[PDB]
């Protein structure tokens, strides 16, 4: 070891202390993935080539992302939570939706990320189910024999939100959960409803590391 | 755009103490390890203390071991040297030298002016040319020697050429026996192994003329020679 | 409309370009990778280990 | 009618060249190969680590001095290494954590990198200042970059996910020529060493000979099933490897225009992430998901060694140009060099 | 009856044997398995350490001490073996008060307590509780006879040698073991309440876990640390084979340690099988 490099070594002990410090701060900050349509209205969900939000709830760092099949998919192998919105009052864009959140949910790389799922613009389907105009029963058949476990706009509801959860329950064994939630533009507590769903998914990783649930 | 600004100096009593400062602006002065050069009322090139960045590390002289300071204020941009007891040997130009130390770096490439202070186991290296001849257009070899043998075991020769105009600061032209500082022109060249070093300047010009120094980066305590003065004829 | 017959037109203009080329046989392929091989295989550290004097990264 | 007729031209091409290709296989590689000793057993042994990377490593290339190389992660950090001492020469951060390229120029002066935001990002690292700064942010992919590969100081070709390939001027900033063909997204991007040409990997299970003067393409490549994630040329420039997840490599040749061999076992599943040639030629290295590299025989499609010390995917993997040692990144967030 | 005798022996030989291995196994995972160089698992690498000391330093002199019924080696090199494991024994109980704090915050505070808590902050708490259990016994076996009257231990016999004064005995008893299980137990408790409501927002083996890991504490040190708070008051009512019996008991629960914290989890229980075949 001559002068220089020992010089040069000192430098690469500073470097590894910039490194290692903002790493912790990163580590501090949840990452989360928006994913939908176009007419989801996913860019109004929480009021505040890829596109970088961030809030605070409770003093916790929050960073969306927003990217716009998926090769990609693979460099979000570790973020906190998936975010799908859904627009519930397009009744024939409903089938596509159900088949992007399959395919979502089976990818082989988000084997294990919580998917949170939003059903966004309920006051929409409000005023809807009421007109009668349309029926959801057209394109799905089984609405016919409806049951709610406006009831013809609870049920309408519920066998939405059962659409989604019955593909979510399908496989997974367990690893990883759906959190669905019902949201209209009006909507504002909406970064919260994220708040609760991510601790849950933090609280079950701590659990199953325990050997407890 | 790169700039050291020096400050301080002025006629001091033997025996007393004083602070010269030099303020940098106009490059990335955290980054940058920082040295201390003067040069005497009338004669050579001498290092006297260095502080690396981050302030890990700190060398001296022994001449001005135990009654000299270097800090620097990473915030301010600012680099200090804290002098008690100074006494006559003390007067010189004091030079503020920035250096950056990782691989393919190029260490020394900037100079400051310098603040004329005036009070009322080592490798030596020689350069046994003190004055040469130089006519405009001809080719002129500067020879350099070392007590030993600069060639590490890593293949690089720590060797160093300066050149400092009158009126000017010293400006880097090679920087371990082979590479060509920023800005200096291709006709410059420098070989050699170890114990054995010159420097070559091909079709010499005007501004081309001044005081070649060598300097060892082998080993702190960092020496220089003694200088070859080139001359119109 | 017209765009599926310009897309099919630049189709066929790439694969004549590509059906119209000069082309040699497997096995004078085949031989040329061969002889690049043992031609410089003196020269590939990895292929004959190198004694510690020389490796860099010893 | 209409496109019929030119359907029916398309299809009667696609066999006129699917018979002119089979009327050069006269003999087998294999089967000329087999008169070789064999390699034998390749014992290369993990000699230097690098630490510092927090989050998965995505790319990573040498320099042409083989000493420095660049290696880009997850944590939106680019590190310069200095192989032979360990060192860390640079820390340049990102303005964007998503990257999954990177490039290092052969003179040395700059860097690249680029990822989900589009761009292409082109770092000084020999300025004054003694820092780091951004020279040029090249715009106009409309999908994500996935390679990138320096010509000189002022062009570069970058592979993006809108199935498209571009020739950029670093000064102006402009895109000098486009490079349109393939269907699927295009992952993998490889140089001649002549530099008149390159090939370009998709996800379409095809690869393609482009001319960078011409803009046009030269010879398309149809062997494989699935995408085509690594491509590398030969050393000699008239031969290509292609590694697909599919778990098989091969070895496509630009003057018979066809494939020459295969490199496949079947206790392999995992599909392949980076590929390169030794220095003459006879080695090839690929990367796979099952954590480890495997040596193939170039010439007989034998398996002369393994490179197993990672713990996750291997995502990234180089030879240097002296060919003394190889290079792997990983998704553990670590270097390895191995001799 | 050495013929009979000499079974004790080997049963306490077998499962010194298994007290020494399972702390081997999970002391390697730890090196063998990245994925295990965590934060949360340095804690469990401390109550291995701590139970290896058991294992060998203290459980084996006590095999001998029960077959051959006079302290062989030096009094002085007594106080040396009741020292140590009263100091190891007690950084077990340290240990798991530390990762009953730990779990019980990870569960209350998911999103905070995990992200503040770095490497600092958990090297104290393993480093203070080892220095808590240091200067705690170590004054009052080693300087207890040099410092106050003289020895009192017969020379064929060895105890702590101040069980004498129930002052110090209720007091150490206090400090060393029932003030830490009753914090586990309420602190237990309350994360089986916070599992409930989980599982009530979106039991059966909440409960099993969260019992199986705190009755292993009481069983195997609560018929011990009674019976040295009657010898307080009393002197000999106690016999000295069931003064025995509990004795051992307390060593038995290093030698459960390793499997009700470390093997629970997932990760380490996947290590453990593949260093039971796979040798490598
Ligand atoms: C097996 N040995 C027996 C001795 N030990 C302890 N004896 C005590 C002596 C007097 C009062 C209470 C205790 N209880 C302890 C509480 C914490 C740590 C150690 C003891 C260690 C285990």
């Amino acid at each position: 070891v001559s002068a220089e490099d020992k010089a040069a070594a000192e430098r690469s002990k500073m470097i590894d202390k910039n490194l290692r410090e903002d790493g912790e701060k990163a580590r501090r900050t949840l990452r989360l993935l928006l994913l939908g349509a176009d007419n989801s209205g996913k860019s109004t969900i929480v009021k505040q080539g890829i596109f970088e939000t961030k809030f605070q709830v409770d003093k916790v760092n929050f960073h969306m992302f927003d990217v716009g099949r998926r090769k990609w998919i693979q460099c979000f192998n570790d973020v906190t939570a998936i975010i799908f919105v859904v627009d519930s009052s397009d009744y024939n864009r409903l089938q596509e939706a159900l088949n992007d959140f399959k395919s979502i949910w089976n990818n082989r790389w988000l084997r294990t990320i919580s998917v949170i799922l939003f059903l966004n613009k309920q006051d929409l389907l409000a005023e809807k189910v009421l007109a009668g105009k349309s029926k959801i029963e057209d394109y799905f058949p089984e609405f016919a024999r409806y049951t709610t476990p406006d009831p013809r706009v609870t049920r309408a509801k519920y066998f939405i939100r059962k659409e989604f959860v019955d593909i979510s329950t399908a496989s997974g064994d367990g690893r990883h959960i759906c959190y669905p939630h019902f949201t209209c533009a009006v909507d504002t507590e909406n970064a919260r409803r994220i708040f609760n769903d991510c601790k849950d998914i933090i609280l079950q990783m701590n659990l199953r590391e325990y050997n407890l649930v | 755009d790169v700039q050291l600004v020096e400050s301080g100096g002025g006629l001091v009593q033997p025996g007393g103490s004083r602070k010269l400062s030099c303020s940098a602006s106009g490059f990335a002065f955290s980054s940058f390890g920082m040295h201390w050069v003067r040069q005497a009322p009338e004669k050579g090139l001498e290092w006297v203390a260095y502080i690396s960045s981050g302030s890990g590390t700190i060398y001296y002289a022994d001449t001005v071991k135990g009654r000299f300071t270097i800090s620097r204020d990473d915030p301010k941009n600012t680099l200090f040297l804290q002098m008690t007891s100074l006494r006559s040997e003390d007067t010189a130009m004091y030079y503020c030298v920035r250096s950056i130390y990782y691989y393919g770096s190029s260490p020394f490439d900037f100079w400051g002016q310098g603040t004329t202070l005036t009070v009322s186991s080592d490798i030596v290296m020689t350069q046994a040319t003190s004055s040469v001849p130089v006519t405009p257009g001809e080719s002129v070899s500067i020879s350099c020697r070392s007590s030993k043998s600069l060639l590490h075991s890593n293949g690089n020769t720590y060797l160093y050429w300066f050149l400092q105009r009158p009126g000017q600061s010293p400006q880097l032209l090679i920087y371990r026996m082979s590479n060509l500082a920023s800005g200096v022109p291709d006709r410059f060249s420098g070989s050699g192994s170890g114990t054995a070093f010159t420097l070559t300047i091909s079709r010499l010009e005007a501004e081309d003329v001044g005081v070649y120094y060598c300097m060892q980066h082998l080993e702190y305590p960092l020496t220089f020679g003694a200088g070859t003065k080139l001359e119109l004829k | 409309n017209t765009a599926s017959i310009a897309q099919a037109r630049k189709l066929v203009e790439q694969l004549k370009m590509e059906a119209n080329i000069d082309r040699i046989k497997v096995s004078k392929a085949a031989a040329d990778l061969m002889a690049y091989c043992e031609a410089h295989a003196k020269e590939d550290p990895l292929l004959t280990p190198v004694p510690a004097s020389e490796n860099p990264f010893r | 009618s209409e496109l019929d007729q030119l359907r029916q031209e398309a299809e009667q091409l696609k066999n006129q060249i699917r018979d002119a290709r089979k009327a050069c296989a006269d003999a087998t590689l294999s089967q000329i190969t087999n008169n070789i000793d064999p390699v034998g057993r390749i014992q290369m042994r993990t000699r230097r680590t690098l630490r510092g990377h927090l989050a998965k490593i995505y790319a990573m290339h040498w320099g042409t001095d083989s000493r420095l190389l660049v290696s880009a992660s997850q944590d939106g950090k680019l590190i310069i290494w200095d192989s032979y001492t360990t060192n860390k020469v640079h820390a340049i951060p990102l303005r964007s954590s998503w990257v999954m390229t990177c490039a290092y120029a052969p003179s040395g002066n700059y860097v690249a990198c680029g990822g989900l935001d589009n761009i292409c990002s082109i770092y000084n690292l020999k300025t004054r200042e003694g820092n780091v700064r951004v020279s040029r942010e090249l715009a106009g992919h409309t999908g994500y970059l996935s390679c990138c590969r320096f010509l000189d100081d002022n062009q570069i070709v970058t592979s993006s996910g809108d199935t498209t390939c571009a020739l950029w001027d670093i000064e102006t900033g402009q895109q000098t020529t486009t490079f349109t063909g393939h269907t699927g997204d295009v992952m993998s991007l490889s140089l001649a060493p002549d530099t008149r040409l390159f090939v370009s990997g998709a996800c379409d299970a095809s690869a393609k000979l482009w001319d960078v003067r011409e803009g046009m393409c030269r010879q398309t490549f149809t062997g494989h099933e699935s995408d085509i994630n690594a491509i590398c040329f030969f050393p000699n420039g008239n031969a290509f490897a292609t590694g697909s997840d599919d778990a098989t490599c091969r070895l496509f040749d630009l003057r018979a225009d066809q494939e020459l061999m295969t490199y496949s076992h079947d206790n392999i599943i995992c599909g392949i992430t980076s590929v390169s040639f030794s220095k003459s030629g006879r080695l090839l290295l690929a990367g796979y998901d099952d954590f480890n590299c495997n040596v193939w025989d170039a010439l007989k499609a034998d398996r002369a060694g393994v490179l197993a010390g990672h713990d996750n995917r291997v995502s990234c993997l180089g030879v240097t140009d002296d060919g003394m040692a190889v290079a792997t990144g990983s998704w553990d967030s670590f270097l390895k060099i191995w001799n | 009856t050495v013929w009979q005798v000499v079974f004790i022996a080997f049963l306490t030989g077998i499962l010194a044997l298994v007290t020494i291995i399972g702390n081997i196994l999970v002391i390697v995972s730890f090196k063998v398995n990245k994925q295990l160089k965590t934060v949360n698992n340095y804690f469990l690498l401390s109550l291995a350490c701590a139970d290896l000391i058991i294992g060998v330093i203290s459980m084996n002199l006590f095999t001998t001490y029960i077959i051959m019924n006079r302290w062989a080696l030096g009094n002085l090199a007594c106080d040396l073996w009741l020292a140590i494991d009263c100091v190891a024994s007690n950084a077990s109980v340290m240990n798991l008060l530390v990762i009953s704090f730990d779990r019980y915050f990870s569960i209350t505070r998911p999103l905070t307590y995990r992200a503040k808590r770095t490497t600092k902050r958990a090297g104290v708490m393993i480093g203070l509780a080892w220095v808590i259990s240091f200067v705690l016994w170590a004054p009052a076996i080693l300087f207890w006879q040099y410092f106050v009257g003289k020895r009192t231990v017969p020379p064929g016999e060895c105890f702590i040698q101040f069980l004498s004064e129930p002052t110090i005995t209720f007091g150490t008893a206090i400090a060393g073991f029932y003030m830490p299980v009753t914090i586990m137990t309420i602190l237990y408790w309350r994360i089986y309440k916070e599992t409930e409501k989980r599982t009530k927002e979106l039991e059966k083996k909440a409960a099993q876990t969260l019992s199986a890991i705190l009755l292993a504490f009481i069983i195997t040190w609560t018929p011990y640390n009674i019976m040295v708070l009657v010898n307080t008051f009393c002197d000999s009512c106690i016999p000295k084979t069931f003064w025995n019996l509990g004795y051992w008991l307390c060593y038995i629960n290093s030698t459960v340690n390793p499997v009700c914290y470390a093997l629970c989890n997932k990760t380490f229980r996947t290590t453990f099988k593949m260093l039971l075949l796979c040798q490598c």
